[PDB]
């Protein structure tokens, strides 16, 4: 089937689905498309583990069962500027509140 | 009423599926159209069932009365067994709204007595409080076939 | 054996149209999950279903027709037995065995 | 595929495919501009009340909502942890979805 991602950058996050065969090139290919990056400006990772450009996204762990439109997959993104790449920085979410006591 | 079985006495096999994640209470409708329960499938589960031709079935969550799917709809009703092969209807989720959805999850957190006092609109409190219903729900149904020309 | 081609005779007649509409429950095994029967072969020691004597009967697996007659009556008998005497299933085996006795009467001898 | 951009109360932004934003009502609404004239068309909404934990839970709505309506498949659970499943609500509630 297809993978369902969120790709995470700063505080910038990007609702896309995709093949398990379908590569990582072909992943910032998409990421370019939405955000006007190259795929040569772009870095992504599984986690903190940079994901090699060849490897197919089944391959770098993204299965439909780890992947789901209700529960995506997340694919972390590090922008290159003045010739350098940052560091992968990924803005966590706001907290939910502690549940109500009737909710107990 | 419209919505109802008909007296056929005319037998067909059909096979129930439960492929919901819920424990599914399956619902005939008698010749006066009145809902009757049967026994429930477990999720996962499926099961042979000796029906008639032309009786109406619809299939709830057992626990809730959430509406479920069956081939992809709210009824089901067999025709007849062609040289004896088994009628199958496969009983789904149906895609909820995320607002259905969301309710569902916190009745099942709230006792009725505390939705009120939830911090929350006080339209909300009528949704909650507006449990899915067999007998609404054939009502909606009901409308929805005579609309049909 | 001219008797067995008779009794073939007698099992036609009862799978016939007319007779369906009381006949239908007896001509397939009982589907003991299809009918939530948890104690029906408890009860019914051996059963037997019209369809399982046609396979008998062209499998010349009977050796006489007083043993045919004997496996039509335990399908019955085992209806009989299973269900109490005001229930509607009885009501319609007891006139399909009207059929069968009538013709399995009338067989030559 | 075009794309909407989605910002939450805190400053989050969540982009996801124009045809998964309609699923709301609401965003209908607001993307779909004021009026007859469907001229005013603009690719991003904020919310002021919706904070990102809320809002990342209703983007995979809109994904699972697309991809299992009409669907031949096997339709799994939409899952809801109790803690966001109050927000969720009156966001659910408040989007028309």
């Amino acid at each position: 089937m297809d993978v369902f991602l969120m790709i995470r950058r700063h505080k910038t996050t990007i609702f896309t689905d995709a093949k398990e065969s379908s590569t990582v090139f072909e992943l910032k290919r998409i990421v370019e498309g939405i955000l006007k990056r190259p795929p040569d400006e772009q870095r992504l990772y599984k986690d903190d583990q940079l994901l090699d450009d060849g490897k197919t996204l089944g391959e770098c762990g993204f299965t439909s069962q780890t992947a789901r439109p209700q529960a995506p997959a997340t694919v972390g993104l590090a922008f290159r500027a003045d010739d350098t790449f940052e560091a992968l920085c990924i803005e966590p979410f706001s907290s939910p509140p502690e549940l109500p006591d009737v909710m107990k | 009423p419209v919505l109802r079985s008909v007296n056929s006495r005319e037998p067909s096999q059909v096979i129930f599926c439960n492929r919901s994640p819920r424990v599914v209470l399956p619902v005939w409708l008698n010749f006066d159209g009145e809902p009757q329960p049967y026994p429930t499938l477990p999720p996962g589960t499926g099961r042979r069932i000796h029906s008639y031709r032309g009786h109406l079935w619809l299939f709830r969550d057992a626990g809730t009365h959430d509406g479920l799917l069956v081939n992809q709809t709210e009824l089901f009703v067999p025709s007849l067994n062609v040289d004896g092969q088994p009628i199958f209807a496969n009983i789904t989720l149906p895609v909820y709204t995320l607002k259905e959805r969301c309710l569902q999850v916190v009745r099942s957190l709230v006792k009725p007595e505390n939705y009120r006092r939830l911090d929350i609109v006080r339209s909300l409190y009528e949704d909650l409080e507006d449990h899915p219903n067999v007998q609404k729900d054939l009502e909606r149904l009901t409308q929805e076939r005579i609309a049909h020309q | 054996s001219e008797q067995l081609k008779c009794c073939s005779g007698i099992l036609k007649e009862m799978f016939a149209k007319k007779h369906a509409a009381y006949a239908w429950p007896f001509y397939k095994p009982v589907d003991v999950e299809a009918l939530g029967l948890h104690d029906y072969c408890d009860i019914i020691k051996h059963p037997m279903d019209m369809s399982t004597i046609k396979s008998k009967l062209e499998a010349r697996e009977y050796r006489d027709a007083q043993e045919f007659g004997a496996d039509v009556r335990l399908m019955f008998s085992n209806c009989y037995k299973y269900n109490p005497p005001d229930h509607e299933v009885v009501a319609m085996a007891r006139k399909l065995q009207d059929v069968f006795e009538m013709r399995f009467a009338k067989m030559p001898d | 595929m075009m794309y909407v951009k989605l910002i939450s109360s805190d400053g989050h932004e969540f982009i996801v495919k124009r045809e998964h934003a309609l699923t709301s009502g609401t965003i209908k609404a607001m993307l779909s501009g004021p009026g007859q004239f469907a001229e005013n068309e603009t690719n991003e909404v904020n919310f002021r009340e919706i904070p990102s934990h809320v809002l990342s839970k209703v983007c995979m709505y809109f994904t699972y909502k697309v991809r299992y309506t009409n669907s031949s498949t096997e339709i799994p659970e939409f899952p809801i942890a109790p803690e966001i499943a109050l927000e969720l609500l009156m966001a659910a509630n408040f989007l028309d979805c």
